[PDB]
């Protein structure tokens, strides 16, 4: 996976702002399983 | 009522909608607006996705509350 430490904070935090209540470090987990497509993550997420 | 609609990268879709709106209604005046298929959508408020069928009364959503956009 790419490392937490590479992923830029404005993916992480289009996420948190759609999903409001979900932490950082699970939507660092899906960037990671879905290779930086925050658009796939927060559908996982969602579904 | 103005509401404003938020895509994944943060753009802003403003829209005017009545409270007695259903979700569906909301996703058809996306499609017309923005051009998007409503069974591409899926709308967020505080959270939790909307269901088509429900009113914005249901969610309590009021004059300039954000909902958020992804598309599926």
């Amino acid at each position: 996976s790419i490392p937490a430490s590479v992923i830029p904070e404005e993916l992480i935090s289009q996420a948190q702002v759609v999903l409001q209540g979900k932490s950082r470090s699970v939507i660092i987990r899906e960037l990671q399983r879905t290779n930086l497509d925050v658009n796939l993550a927060v559908n996982n997420l969602l579904s | 009522m103005q509401i404003f609609v938020k895509t994944l990268t943060g753009k802003t879709i403003t829209l005017e909608v009545e409270p007695s709106d259903t979700i569906e209604n909301v996703k058809a005046k996306i499609q017309d607006k923005e051009g998007i298929p409503p069974d591409q959508q899926r709308l967020i408020f505080a959270g939790k996705q909307l269901e088509d069928g429900r009113t914005l009364s249901d969610y309590n959503i009021q004059k300039e509350s954000t909902l958020h956009l992804v598309l599926r």
